[PDB]
């Protein structure tokens, strides 16, 4: 229900530089995402799509609110969102993951 | 209303490399897709944000945008790259999104052999009949890729024109037609009437002379 | 396992309404833009219309707007174009396709539905008109076989002309809906086209000068 249209985006992006992207990595085994089933159209969007994916438990994947990367990415909203407070099918859905914040990351014009 | 253009036809041998360009207007300060179309099916994206791939694609694809030009690079060339290649934009000042006009991507199988054209008037029969067609038929050209234009003196012609696809025929070259209606009374206040071929940047040219007939 | 599967296309006639349907599977429908593309037979790909990953704004070509109208639904992962007022130029097979937006850019259209047909056309079983087809001025002659429906028709010359050579050209599907075709006899005796077009039981023989 929370929209985050009044976050701190720029500090949420480079809480992700410094922390959250490693975390994420790590949990990959050391990779980085390249197929896409789940995308977004802009920051607080992602932001919402980041929510579900990250905390929400889906058909296919238990909740990974309890992973490191998780709970960077639990802080990092807490701070700058004013209100807000491994299986193969885990793996793909930790993928689309690092293909969000990679459009969350995108350069302002 | 921004413009993609495309060369309607380009020609490569087997295992040589193709280049599809794409001009348009300050081309280089936009994001330029290719899309890749096989008769009969929907299109396949194979290049977007100018030079990346999708993973479905050979690394033979390689696309790259500079100036007023983006450009579709196929290296090594083989005979599954026939298709019909669209260079494609978001136009952000119309918010439109802008197709080019295709490139149809011949991998020859036979040497390139210019259309021979053929023009008829309008018979004194359907000009009774208060109609008037006149018949530029094409044949033996290969590549199968044409360009018909109409000229009444020296001034082209849009309305009024039908033109087929190209087709395959027995000898294995393509054939065309192209069919321009007009009135009794357009066909008789000209000196000329003209059928323009174009094949590869060759243009074959056919006139009829209605004082003539 | 990602796909568009489409529906809805047929032949109409002029002034008349069409709606087409659109079902995706595989991938999270609501975070993607959605796309209608067009191609008329033998043509180029048209952009039609796009609707935003939340249904909330819709935007269309000029040669549609205030005719069609884009919608969808997010929970039934359906997309939607109600076709109105339709003329012989909106005949094309109608795509959808799915495309990432990003603030007010629209990116690649990744994947493509397979293609709906729809004809706009008041076309009827038909006879053919045949004229001559003489020079102005080897040479060659011929008929011309002219506004027929369906296809095909037949064009068979006499016995005696065929000896050098002879084209039947593919018809022309002219926006009208009707056919029409040309054939062509090649010569240096009588010339005569026999036109049969089963469909409407109609028969013509004509001799050429």
């Amino acid at each position: 229900m929370y929209d985050f249209t009044n976050c701190d985006f720029e500090k949420i992006k480079a809480a992700y530089l410094s922390t959250i992207s490693k975390d994420l990595i790590t949990y990959m085994s050391g990779t980085k995402s390249t197929n896409n089933t789940v995308s977004c159209s802009n920051r607080p969007h992602c932001l919402t799509e980041i929510q579900s994916l990250t905390f929400n438990p889906t058909a296919g994947c238990a909740s990974l609110a309890k992973e490191m990367f998780a709970m960077k990415t639990k802080a990092a909203l807490a701070i700058w969102c004013p209100g807000y407070s491994t299986t193969n099918k885990c793996l793909e859905q930790v993928s689309q993951l690092q293909g969000l914040w990679r459009r969350f990351n995108r350069p302002l014009l | 209303s921004y413009v993609l253009t495309q060369p309607p036809s380009v020609s490569v041998a087997p295992g040589q490399t193709a280049r599809i360009t794409c001009g348009g207007n300050n081309l280089g300060s936009k994001s330029v897709h290719w899309y890749q179309q096989k008769p009969g099916q929907a299109p396949v994206l194979v290049v977007y944000d100018d030079s990346d791939r999708p993973s479905w694609i050979p690394e033979r694809f390689s696309g790259s945008n500079s100036g007023n030009t983006a450009t579709l690079t196929i290296s090594r060339g083989e005979a599954g790259d026939e298709a019909d290649y669209y260079c494609q934009v978001w136009d952000s000042s119309s918010d439109h999104v802008v197709f080019g006009g295709g490139t149809k991507l011949t991998v020859l199988g036979q040497p390139k052999a210019a259309p021979s054209v053929t023009l008829f008037p309008p018979s004194s029969e359907e000009l009774q009949a208060n109609k008037a067609t006149l018949v530029c038929l094409i044949s033996d050209f290969y590549p199968g890729a044409v360009t018909v234009a109409w000229k009444a003196d020296s001034s082209p012609v849009k309305a009024g024109v039908e033109t087929t696809t190209p087709s395959k025929q027995s000898n294995n070259k393509y054939a065309a037609s192209s069919y321009l209606s007009l009135t009794p009374e357009q066909w008789k206040s000209h000196r000329s009437y003209s059928c323009q071929v174009t094949h590869e940047g060759s243009t074959v040219e056919k006139t009829v002379a209605p004082t003539e007939c | 396992q990602m796909q568009l599967v489409e529906s809805g296309g047929g032949v109409v006639q002029p002034g008349r309404s069409l709606r087409l349907s659109c079902a995706a599977s595989g991938f999270t429908f609501r975070t993607y833009g959605m796309h209608w593309v067009r191609q008329a037979p033998g043509k180029g790909l048209e952009w039609v219309a796009v609707i935003w990953y939340d249904g909330s704004n819709k935007h269309y070509a000029d040669s549609v707007k205030g005719r069609f109208t884009i919608t969808r639904d997010n929970s039934k992962n359906t997309l939607n174009l109600q076709m109105n007022s339709l003329r012989a130029e909106d005949t094309a097979v109608y795509y959808c396709a799915r495309a990432p937006q990003w603030e007010l850019v629209h990116e690649a259209f990744d994947i493509w539905g397979q293609g709906t047909m729809v004809t706009v056309s008041s076309a009827s079983t038909k006879g053919p008109s045949v004229f001559p087809l003489a020079p102005c001025s080897t040479a060659a002659l011929g008929c011309l076989v002219k506004d027929y429906f369906p296809e095909p028709v037949t064009v068979s010359w006499n016995s005696g002309a065929l000896t050098s050579g002879v084209h039947t050209f593919p018809a022309v599907l002219q926006s009208s809906g009707l056919y029409s075709l040309s054939s062509v006899v090649t010569v240096p005796q009588t010339y005569t086209c026999n036109v049969d077009h089963k469909p409407s039981n109609t028969k013509v023989d004509k001799t050429v000068e």
